[PDB]
């Protein structure tokens, strides 16, 4: 029972299709882990800055800015 | 039965059960003697007993051993003698328990039919109950004999503070003795805790001893009636449940008796009661203000306010302040100042004795309403005044024990009923 | 105060090395 | 205070009251030694 | 009621007699012991009777006799009674004697 | 048969929608009386002078009060432990003024709950079940007895009992902490441990059973052993369920005993000024802050103005 | 090696997974790497703080065993209010890498709290992992969500909402009692409907625990369904009228009641964290003020709270440098 | 039977600090104060 | 108050005696 | 068929009906935004923008509309108090009508995508079954999100094409919508730096565009596809719930502690500004500077702006509030109508006295008048208590500098006591409580209400992450969404 | 893996443990007694709670400059 066929449906069919295929093995998991670690470090840095734990000379961290 | 319920295996082992019960009795007597000796060791016979946390010594003193007028210690030797005697009797009882538990016969049913019993047998065990009831009656008559003869007991209601005296005319009237039982347990009427004279106590113990001896003989010589057999469950755990319920009731009664009564528990030894300390504080404040030249008739001075005197709900002159809740208190140092309509205005002035003031001050200092688990003090306390009244200890401990043994009544009664029904 | 008291306490607490006896039951399981 | 004839036994009577809990502890130790538990 | 008046009159009379003797006389002391025994017996017998307790004569007698017993209990016996306390005690005795009639 | 036999068999009948029983024969009038008096007093009752002085407090509705703050005031301090039925009062308004409804409610309600536990045992016996439900219910009734009774007995007046309300309950708890330091008492500690353990065990047992109930108990036991090192744990579900029941019941028993001990003035631990330096100066601790809070509560509780 | 239909050669991850999730006395798992260090260091830090670390500078109190404190009074107190919400790293600007000064400043409280929160996270992850390994529905983790919610709301969210970590609960017995009394005095926490729902949940959970553990052990057959359900239903229908028809519903209810009670309690703790009082019947206060004769238990509770605040704030908050003359301290006599 | 195993590490990391702290507290009990 | 006291005493006595008879009605 | 807590599961396997229900929720949200804007505009009072600010009337969406640039209304008024001239299509009512029209259009589109769920797009050609390529969908929508982020950060906040965000001075006196130059330095991470917003959204937009391109052009690995259960919609639901409660926690924290994205002229001051005496310190510095160059106390205190003194008042503290105390801030303690002026207390000797300010923790605080050294020189004794240092006995007199009461000195103990009680709350202000029948108890600013709501929402969505992810991982022992894999 | 039963009965266990556990307990006793515990953890000795010119409890008032402030409050 084929569904309705619309010009937008045919236009967007390639995007919804191609579904389910994967790269064999671990793929690019190590790059993702490196980026996750970098983002965790960045979050720690901004959290310390906003908690006044990390005091940088350039930043003020007060209402007087 | 597992290891923990191991003693439950001794239901049918008559010899071992007898040995175990005798051993526990020996342990009880050993604690009695050892703690009597311990309290004798730390006594300092120049300081009131209730200021040293002594419970057994007040019990011995109430019997009238080594006490004089005003609750003063004539000598300490009788307490040591009592401790030694209980200790040696405990040693004998412990040897007996050790023997009958292991060395003696395991079951007494076959070798000694007189000492053999079966829980289902409704006549032998009634004979045992009669024997031990006779023993209890003999003990009560021994107390009565010590009361009327062989010295006297410490009557705290004797004038001048109370002293040891010989009861000559115990209240043997049946109506007076048995009116306590039907007396309501509420304010003013304190059931059996409201007994205020030693004559009534001695007469009641006379009555209970005679009744116990007669009932022991009766239960010995009479088989239980068919309705009695039908109405009760006849098994060892059922008898245990009955005993637990009765002894828990006795524990609650003892708690209330020690907390509220000052006649059978003299205030010179056990300290002032709950209401007694508050009434003593009010009395001391009244006498101090009267000495300073104040109008004690109008309480602090306003007639619409009550701090030293107040009208009771029934219309009696009572102490003001919070002490309005304790207007049922009766004390040897306060009764002479009380007339028909509560406290007497005329007797409150120019009639207060110095010994009454001394007792009131002493009881004010040591209030049982101040206690913080061996640190003392009223309500929010920091340090000093290390006074927890022995009345508080006795009441709390025996109340907890009574509640636990009521729980025992529940548990064992349910189990016995289920076992008899077959569940 | 005295170090000899410390020696008495170490001798006493040495026999508390029966801790395996506490956990042997927990290791008595088969799990297979 | 104990009589002077029995004064030296002060530690003994100090330790005597605690003995019953030592009895119950001894009962537990005996139960564990036979190793039903 | 219940022959209370006879014992009351007897105890009042013996109280007056005991107070009537000289201090240095040893019969004073012997009467002190006898009076103390009589006081204990009287109070033990009559403090537990509400019918007797309702009388105001009993209240006056109890107050006076308990004051006397407290006097003899501490710093008493061979110590003379204070003047004001003795006068109040005698006033209570007189009130009891008058009110029995 | 006879009318008496028919009535007896109806009372003992287990085929009714609601079991009555001989214990219930006493229970039902007591509980109904207590409920009716409680409803009437809570909805509309004159102010009661709990302190005994002529300063009444209004805890009933229709007198500027809502459900949260509403309560049935304990009887007047003037009455104390005296038995105060209606006929002993001079008039009905004077009876309401001194707080008689609280005493009536507490007496009939205590009788009702005792007969309720008796009825629970009676039905358990009639149905052939083991009678450990009654001993389990003995804990909440023990707490109720210690709170509504016993404590007034120890303190010497029913005005110290817990008011029949929400804000009244909170006031009672605060005053109890002020006068006795219940938090530091080991038995309220045991009660707290009991209720926390009851909640924990209920949650874990429910989760384990719901996970195991599909469409194994041994699989659940293995999971529990792997989670926390209790590979042995209990012998079977029998010991598990018995411990499950015993923990909260024992906790409530111990907390009732504790409240009774404070009723007889045996208060909890106090370590005020228990730490000092060489010079003897007092070093404060957390117990000192608790003592300061208790001091504030006590000084604000003492209405020594009349 | 044969994951899915296809297969790939084993790597270091496969060996690590095999080593971690193998059957032994102590199941480590992948969540163990987060659980065991964090929980172990939380317990160790708490024990060390209660044993050696003092609070003479953070709170002006003695809260360690060597200061003379017992088990009840010893605690790991929160840092001073001056540090506000500083995380207090041992290498941070406040401690400057000095362990002694870090302990004196109260950073051990932050250490214990953070490593213990991560230990709780690892514990629920372990619950999930073990449930997956045994192939059981993970209702245990869902139930354990409530304790973590309470811990986050009380030990983390509340101090963050307030001035600093100083007002968070200190890890101790008398300290937690002080915290309870603090919410009683300053927030009227009993009157809040959320702690009311928490009270109802915990009491109902205890009630259900006792009821279930009595009905079982009162309905086992005379010899998983070791107890008679029909007799239980008949007993709980003849008494109390209503009975739980099925076992699944009863156990789901026992799961649900405490968890939802604790969750509502945590929501109330958040509301307090923003200093949002609940159930403030101002009409009662106005009526009592204009009419001195009028009095209610609510007004008495308000007066008691005022007394608690005034008599506690002098020593509970040393940073405010507030001293109260005896004439201004509230008393019942003055009222 | 490895000399060092996960169980060995856990039991030692639990017991060794426990023994050290017990010895510490035992010394602590006899401080003159 | 006399009538109320009599009524309450009668009700309580009736209920208590009925309960006692119930435990005395063929119940061991 | 399904229980009440499972009914909306019926669309778990229909992508079209899933899109329909998501469209319906989106339409409801936009309709609520429009309706709330309309209601708040209808109830707003723009007459006094100083002592009756937009955050004291309970406005909730007006702060955001003004924050991103909407400062004019079709009623002829502006948020700055001036007279609007050519408000344009983008006013408050304009934005409300825009969100409402969007709601209607989305409702119609939801109806359409509901009645036509069966579409050939949702079916893959390999199997002919309804399947969604979740990684590719995520890549596409993340690319769109990053492009929108970069556009917003580079054209709106920067002001190259947009109006710019609301920027205010540190004390919230001169705030208005101005473009901000992006700050790429370390000060770009200053949370009170407006240029940090522009720099961050630009950089995050660029990174999001790159991440979308990658996650769109690179397929996931088999190990991650199995480990993360990438074939189920329940997985992505759980991860989205996690992300949204993280974002809610972060935004609630920023709102409570204050930042450049939450100006005090819009959401009100924070409690930490009152705790540390921010405005009090600024006012003291200003008056000391004025006194240094001669002048007088009256002139120096009259030189202080009314708004700055208004910020120094515990009534505006968000912590001072009640959960059930509904309504606006003006609904409790009344509407401010004027500033009385600084009240300087001097005892009979001549020493100046300062009132110990009320902390946030105390609903009621004792009235204590301290000296310069901190010693309690005077106090108001507790209700009907013995007095030893009462203002009657000490003889405290209060003089007023600046404001309505300038140069007036009161020695009457009743007035002095009343003014001391009013001054322990901060700066003394005049309120009218008859216009709104104010009950005199403190309400909470929109800052506190937003923080409470979104913190509670984040806490609940934590349990959402837990539950929906538990269903994700344990689908075998549960029932629900299907999954598919290939290669 | 090895059962706990056999380790309880082994010469190697009862020798290494018998020579190590008392050493650890003595180490703890000496750590407390020698005053090292006060120094390492900063807990003030009973004779130095109230140093000169500070007769009241300490109070940290500065967050960032708390190191030397605590050092000064501790009496150096
Ligand atoms: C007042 C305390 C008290 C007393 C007087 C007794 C007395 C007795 N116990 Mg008992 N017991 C107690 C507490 C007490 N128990 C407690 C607290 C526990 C729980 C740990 C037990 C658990 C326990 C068990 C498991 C057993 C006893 C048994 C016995 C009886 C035989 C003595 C014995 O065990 O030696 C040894 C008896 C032998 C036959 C071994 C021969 C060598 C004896 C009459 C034993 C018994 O007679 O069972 C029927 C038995 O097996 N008890
Ligand atoms: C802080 C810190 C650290 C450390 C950590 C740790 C991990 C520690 C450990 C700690 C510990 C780990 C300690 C130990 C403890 C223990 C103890 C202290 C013991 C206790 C016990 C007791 C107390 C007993 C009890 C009992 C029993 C059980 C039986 C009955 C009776 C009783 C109850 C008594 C580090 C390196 C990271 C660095 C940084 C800092
Ligand atoms: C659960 C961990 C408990 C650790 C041991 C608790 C008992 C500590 O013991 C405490 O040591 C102090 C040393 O001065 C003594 O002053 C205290 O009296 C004593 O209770």
């Amino acid at each position: 029972e084929p569904g309705l066929v619309t010009p937008l449906g045919t236009l967007l069919r390639p995007l919804n299709s191609e579904a389910g295929k994967v790269l064999p093995g671990w793929g690019t998991t190590v790059l993702m882990a490196v980026f996750i670690l970098l983002f965790a470090a960045f979050l720690l840095i901004i959290l310390e800055i906003y908690n006044s734990s990390l005091i940088l000379d350039d930043v003020s961290m007060s209402w007087e800015t | 039965f597992a290891w923990w319920s191991g003693n439950a295996r001794l239901i049918n082992l008559s010899g071992k059960l007898l040995g175990a019960h005798v051993a526990h009795a020996g342990l009880i007597v050993f604690w009695a003697g050892a703690m009597n000796l311990f309290e004798v060791s730390h006594f300092v016979p120049e300081k009131p007993m209730y200021e040293q946390g002594l419970i057994l010594l007040p019990h011995i003193a109430t019997l009238g051993y080594g006490v004089g007028p005003g609750g003063e210690i004539i000598d300490t030797f009788p307490y040591f003698v009592s401790g030694v005697l209980h200790l040696i009797s405990s040693a004998v009882l412990g040897f007996g328990g050790v023997y009958h538990s292991l060395i003696g016969p395991e079951t007494l049913e076959e070798s000694y039919p007189f000492f053999g019993y079966v829980w289902k047998d409704k006549n032998k065990m009634t004979n045992i109950l009669g024997y031990h009831l006779i023993m209890l009656g003999l003990g009560a008559w021994l107390l009565v004999w010590k009361a009327m003869y062989f010295g006297g007991v410490y009557d705290t209601w004797a004038p001048g503070g109370g002293d040891v005296r010989v009861i000559t005319n115990p209240t043997t009237n049946a109506a007076v003795i048995f009116g306590y039982l039907v007396k309501s347990p509420f304010g003013g009427d304190g059931w059996i805790c409201s007994v205020d004279n030693m004559e009534d106590i001695i007469g009641g113990h006379i009555w209970i001893g005679t009744l116990e001896i007669l009932g022991g003989i009766w239960h010995i010589y009479t088989t239980p009636w068919p309705w009695a057999r039908r109405a009760f469950v006849w098994s060892g755990e059922a008898y245990l449940s009955y005993s637990l319920g009765a002894i828990g009731v006795m524990g609650f009664i003892a708690c209330c008796m020690s907390w509220f009564n000052n006649t059978a528990y003299p205030s010179e030894f056990y300290g002032p009661t709950g209401p007694e300390a508050s009434q003593s504080q009010a009395f001391t404040f009244l006498v101090r203000d009267q000495r300073l030249g104040a109008n004690v008739a109008s309480a602090q001075g306003p007639t619409g306010l009550g701090k030293y005197l107040m009208r009771s709900p029934t219309g009696e002159i009572i102490f003001g302040g919070e002490t309005m809740r304790f207007w049922d208190f009766r004390g040897p140092w306060l009764e002479p100042l009380r007339g028909p309509n509560g406290l007497d205005l005329n007797k409150l002035k120019n009639d207060i004795q110095p010994w009454q003031e001394r007792r009131a001050a002493e009881y004010m200092t040591h209030a049982p309403l101040g206690s913080l688990n061996s640190v003392g003090g009223v309500a929010t306390e920091i340090n000093a005044v290390n006074f927890v009244s022995p009345r508080s200890w006795l009441a709390c401990s025996h109340f907890c024990l009574g509640f636990f043994f009521f729980i025992g009544h529940l548990w064992h009664a349910g189990r016995a009923r289920a076992a008899a029904a077959g569940f | 105060m005295n170090i000899e008291l410390a020696l008495t306490l170490v001798s006493l607490v040495l026999v508390v090395s029966a801790g395996p006896l506490v956990v042997v039951l927990l290791s008595a399981r088969g799990g297979n | 205070k104990l009589p002077e004839a029995y004064a030296p036994f002060a530690p003994i009577v100090d330790v005597l009251p605690v003995i019953p809990v030592f009895f119950i502890l001894l009962a537990f130790v005996w139960q564990a030694a036979v190793s039903f538990r | 009621f219940d022959t209370y008046t006879a014992e009351t009159s007897a105890i009042l009379d013996k109280v007056k007699v005991t107070l009537a003797l000289d201090k240095d006389d040893p019969a004073k002391e012997d009467s002190v012991k006898g009076l103390r025994k009589d006081i204990n017996n009287w109070v033990a017998k009559y403090r537990r009777e509400p019918k007797v307790s309702g009388k105001p004569s009993f209240g006056n007698t109890y107050s006076a006799l308990n004051a006397l017993a407290g006097h003899f209990n501490s710093f008493g016996a061979t110590a003379p009674i204070p003047k004001k306390r003795l006068e109040r005690l005698q006033k209570e005795l007189d009130d009891a004697t008058l009110l029995l009639t | 048969s006879s009318l008496w036999a028919r009535f007896c068999e109806w009372i003992t009948s287990t085929e009714n929608r609601l079991y009555i029983g001989w214990f219930g024969v006493i229970m039902i009038p007591c509980l109904l009386t207590a409920t009716s008096v409680f409803i009437i007093a809570f909805i509309a009752a004159p102010p009661v002078d709990i302190d005994g002085i002529r300063e009444p407090v209004s805890g009933s509705l229709l007198y500027g009060n809502n459900i949260i703050t509403g309560a049935v005031i304990p009887t007047s301090n003037a009455i104390g432990l005296h038995f105060y039925p209606i006929w002993e009062a001079a008039s009905l308004d004077e009876w309401l003024y001194n707080g008689g409804p609280y005493q009536l409610i507490v007496c009939h309600f205590l009788l009702g709950v005792y007969c309720y536990m008796g009825r629970e045992w009676e039905l358990s016996f009639r149905l052939g079940m083991r009678p450990w439900i009654a001993v389990a219910y003995s804990a909440p009734v023990a707490a109720a007895s210690a709170v509504f009774l016993v404590y007034p007995i120890g303190q010497g007046s029913f005005s110290d009992g817990m008011p029949l309300g929400i804000s009244g309950t909170f006031n009672f708890m605060i005053v109890f902490q002020a006068e006795h330091n219940i938090l530091m008492h080991p038995f309220h500690m045991l009660g707290v441990a009991g209720v926390f353990g009851g909640s924990l065990f209920s949650a874990m047992h429910g989760s384990l059973v719901t996970s195991s109930l599909i469409r194994n108990i041994v699989a659940a036991h293995g999971y529990f052993g792997r989670l926390i090192f209790q590979y042995a744990s209990f012998n079977n579900s029998r010991s598990l369920h018995f411990f499950l029941a015993a923990w909260p019941v024992i906790g409530i028993w111990f907390t009732a005993l504790g409240l009774s001990t404070m009723a007889f003035n045996l208060n909890g631990f106090n370590f005020n000024q228990s730490v000092v330096d060489s010079q003897g100066r007092v070093l404060n601790t957390w117990a000192d802050i608790i003592n300061r809070a208790n001091l504030g509560m006590e000084v604000m509780h003492e209405r020594n103005a009349h | 090696i044969a994951i899915g239909t296809y297969q790939e050669k084993r790597t270091w991850f496969d060996d690590a997974d095999d080593w971690l999730r193998q059957d032994r006395f102590v199941f480590v798992g992948w969540s163990g790497l987060l659980l065991f260090p964090c929980a172990y260091f939380a317990l160790g830090g708490w024990l060390t703080g209660t044993t050696f670390v003092t609070s003479w500078y953070t709170h002006g109190l003695a809260t360690s065993y060597l200061e003379g404190c017992n088990f009840l009074t010893a605690a790991v107190s929160t840092p001073a209010n001056s540090m506000a919400h500083s995380l207090l790293f041992v290498w941070g600007p406040e401690a400057q890498g000095d362990f002694t000064r870090w302990c004196q400043l109260g950073g051990l409280w932050a250490f214990v709290a953070l490593h213990g929160a991560f230990g709780l996270i690892g514990f629920m992850l372990r619950q999930f992992e073990i449930a997956r390994s045994v192939n059981l529905r993970p209702y245990n983790a869902i139930a354990f969500s409530a304790p973590i919610a309470v811990f986050v709301s009380v030990f983390l969210i509340y101090p963050l909402g307030q001035s600093g970590w100083f007002f968070a609960p200190s890890f101790g017995v008398a300290a937690i009692f002080r915290f309870i009394l603090f919410f009683q005095g300053f927030h009227n926490w009993t009157l809040n409907p959320f702690h009311m729902m928490g009270v109802a949940g915990v009491l109902g959970a205890a009630l259900l625990c006792a009821i279930h553990g009595a009905t079982v052990e009162n309905t086992l057959f005379e010899d998983e369904e070791t107890y008679s359900m029909v007799t239980a239903n008949r007993f709980w229908s003849q008494i109390f009228g209503v009975a739980f028809s099925n076992k699944r519903w009863l156990h789901f209810f026992m799961l649900l009641v405490p968890v939802t009670g604790l969750w509502m309690s945590a929501i109330g703790v958040v509301g307090l964290a923003l200093n949002l009082r609940a159930y403030d019947f101002v009409s009662q206060e106005i009526r009592a003020a204009e009419d001195p004769e009028f009095e209610t238990f609510y007004t008495k509770n308000i007066l008691l709270n005022e007394g608690i605040r005034a008599w506690m704030a002098a020593q509970d908050q040393p940073h405010e440098r507030l001293v109260f003359p005896e004439e201004v301290l509230p008393r019942g006599n003055a009222l | 039977y490895p000399i060092f195993t996960v169980r060995w590490l856990a039991i030692h990391g639990i017991a060794v600090p426990t023994i050290f702290f017990l010895g510490a507290i035992t010394a602590m009990q006899f401080i003159q104060r | 108050m006399l009538t109320l006291k009599i009524f309450v005493y009668t009700v309580v006595t009736f209920f208590v005696c009925l309960f006692i008879f119930g435990f005395l009605s063929n119940d061991p | 068929g399904l229980p009440w807590y499972r009914v909306h599961t019926v669309v778990i396997n229909d992508p079209g009906r899933l899109i329909s229900v998501h469209l319906m929720h989106t339409a409801l949200v936009s309709g609520w935004a429009g309706s709330m804007a309309l209601f708040e505009i209808s109830v707003f009072d723009p007459s006094d923008p100083v002592l009756n600010p937009m955050w004291r009337q309970g406005m909730f969406v007006l702060p955001f509309m003004t924050r991103l640039g909407i400062t004019q209304s079709w009623g002829g008024w502006t948020i700055s108090g001036e007279t609007a001239t050519n408000p344009g299509i983008w006013s408050y009512e304009g934005v409300a009508a825009a969100h409402i029209i969007l709601s209607g259009a989305l409702f119609l589109a939801s109806v359409w995508h509901w009645t036509y769920w069966d579409l050939e797009l949702f079916r893959d050609p390999r199997t002919g079954k309804t399947a969604l390529d979740l990684p590719k969908i995520f890549g596409i929508h993340l690319f769109l999100s990053g492009l929108l982020c970069f556009g917003f950060g580079a054209f709106h906040v920067t002001g190259v094409f947009g109006p710019g965000i609301w920027v205010s001075d540190p004390y919230g006196l001169t705030g208005r919508v101005q473009p901000v130059a992006p700050s790429w330095g370390a000060d770009g991470f200053d949370p009170y730096n407006p240029g940090g917003i522009a720099s961050h959204h630009i950089a995050a937009g660029i990174l999001g565009v790159l991440a979308g391109l990658f996650h769109l052009c690179v397929r996931p690995s088999i190990r991650l596809y199995f480990g993360l259960s990438m074939g189920s919609i329940e997985t992505v639901l759980s991860s989205s719930i996690a992300a949204v409660f993280w974002a809610a926690f972060v935004v609630a924290g920023t709102m409570w502690y204050g930042s450049a994205a939450t100006p005090i002229e819009l959401f009100g001051p924070t409690r930490y500004q009152w705790d540390q005496g921010f405005f009090q310190q600024e006012i003291q510095k200003r008056v000391q500077a004025s006194l240094a160059e001669g002048a007088s106390l009256s002139d120096a205190w009259s030189r202080i702006p009314e708004k700055l003194a208004f910020y120094d008042y515990i009534g505006n503290n968000p912590a001072k509030g009640g959960l059930f105390r509904t309504g606006a801030m003006n609904s409790g303690d009344g509407i401010a109508v004027g500033w009385l002026g600084h009240a300087s207390f001097k005892d009979q000797e001549g020493r100046e006295l300062f009132v110990r300010r009320m902390p946030t923790f105390f609903e009621t605080f004792p009235v204590l008048l301290l000296d310069k050294d901190g010693i309690v020189r005077a106090d108001v004794p507790f209700r009907k208590a013995e007095s030893k240092y009462s203002i009657e006995q000490v003889g405290v007199s209060v003089t007023f500098y600046g404001g309505e009461l300038d140069g007036l000195t009161f020695t009457d103990p009743a007035t002095v006591k009343k003014y001391a009680r009013k001054a322990q709350l901060g700066e003394i202000f005049e309120f009218d409580r008859s216009t709104l029948q104010s009950d005199g108890v403190f309400r909470s600013s929109p800052r506190g209400w937003f923080t409470f709501g979104h913190v509670c929402f984040a806490l609940l969505f934590f349990f959402g992450h837990i539950w929906h992810g538990a269903r994700t991982i344990f689908r075998d022992v549960f029932a629900g969404i299907d999954d598919d894999i290939n290669d | 893996e090895r059962p706990f039963s056999d380790i309880l009965t082994s010469i190697r266990y009862w020798v290494i443990h018998s020579i190590t556990v008392p050493a650890l307990f003595i180490a703890g006793w000496l750590f407390v007694s020698t005053g090292l515990a006060y120094d390492v953890f900063g807990t003030p000795r009973p004779n130095e709670y109230f140093t000169e010119d500070r007769q009241e409890a300490p109070l940290i008032t500065d967050r960032f400059n708390a190191l030397e402030q605590v050092k000064k409050l501790s009496g150096n």
